[PDB]
């Protein structure tokens, strides 16, 4: 989740 | 009001009346480092990620929270935000080769989608010294004030011709390899 | 190499037999040094893989044949030559954003 | 011009294929790079 916001 | 509880009726009544321009003025009157904390209309948000962004490059709980406590997490439950954790997930690896390179490439999608940062990523890079590594360092360099130069300059204690030779570097390693 | 060049076509078969550990050799004797042995070099190379390799030892050549074989891909090719140089910029970034 | 010095350069290492070579030679960098 932190991940895929940091990619979006 | 004074107590916390005083507010927080405050706004039951904003809510049980439907007043969010009332609501929205009565927290600016509130929001006017802690208390920023506590905070986190839209150039104040830009503003605190920008800050965020220049802590995490100079680089407790909180950070944690966003990557007692327990009840914070409910509470926690935006964009600056995001950022923040994902600068501390980096940090986090690089204390923590191919980790660090995922780090990396984190930094560099970080500073495609925002000066400073783009300084401290490439001082970072040069520290450090296959395809993806090189298309990002490209774009960076097609992406490439006084504040920037200062900062250049403790991080030191010129900066674009360092940058080319480091890419010139890391180029010439891409061929080795 | 070195000992030979201080018997031609000889040498350019034995690097024809050399061409992975071949090129590693080569990288290393670049790192270290950072005329018929480049030629027949160059030659060899020119007989992805090829531009990078070709890139390494002219390290203008790496340059011409990158655009020879632009002539995802696209990008990386524009920006390593962009890079490199730093006319040629304006007309990548021009060519890149048409 | 760059052109002209490039072919002057290889011009003059053709010729060459001590003092007066070092006076006559005081990408194209690293070919001088190279030479020296």
């Amino acid at each position: 989740d932190w991940v895929e916001q940091l990619i979006l | 009001f004074v107590t916390n509880d005083d507010i927080e009726w405050m706004l039951s009544i904003c809510v049980e009346w439907r007043l969010p321009e009332i609501a929205k003025e009565i927290y600016t009157t509130l929001g006017n480092i802690e208390s920023i904390a506590n905070f986190s209309l839209v150039k104040s948000y830009s503003w605190l990620l920008f800050e965020a962004s220049c802590m995490e490059g100079q680089k407790v709980l909180n950070a944690i929270v966003s990557k007692d406590d327990v009840i914070i997490p409910q509470d926690i439950l935006v964009t600056n935000s995001m950022r923040q954790t994902l600068a501390p997930y980096a940090v986090l690896s690089q204390f923590y080769d191919r980790e660090d390179w995922g780090q990396a490439l984190r930094l560099l999608l970080l500073l495609i989608e925002f000066h400073y940062l783009v300084l401290l990523v490439a001082k970072f890079l040069y520290p450090i010294f296959e395809d993806s590594v090189a298309t990002v360092i490209e774009v960076i360099e097609t992406k490439w004030s006084n504040l920037y130069e200062t900062i250049i300059e403790a991080d030191k204690s010129a900066t674009l011709l360092k940058n080319l030779r480091k890419k010139l570097n890391f180029k010439l390693c891409q061929a080795f390899m | 190499r070195l000992g030979h060049e201080c018997r031609t076509n000889f040498l350019q078969l034995l690097l024809q037999e050399d061409i992975d550990f071949f090129s590693t050799l080569l990288r290393l004797c670049n790192a270290h040094s950072d005329k018929i042995v480049d030629s027949i070099l160059s030659q060899n190379l020119r007989s992805c893989f090829k531009k990078l390799y070709c890139f390494r030892m002219l390290n203008a050549a790496a340059e011409v044949l990158y655009q020879y074989i632009l002539m995802i891909r696209k990008r990386k090719c524009y920006l390593m030559v962009i890079n490199v140089l730093s006319v040629t910029l304006t007309d990548l970034r021009d060519e890149l954003r048409g | 011009c760059c052109n002209v010095m490039s072919q002057e350069i290889v011009s003059k290492i053709l010729e060459k294929n001590k003092a007066k070579l070092l006076e006559l030679p005081l990408q194209d960098l690293m070919k001088c790079t190279y030479k020296i």
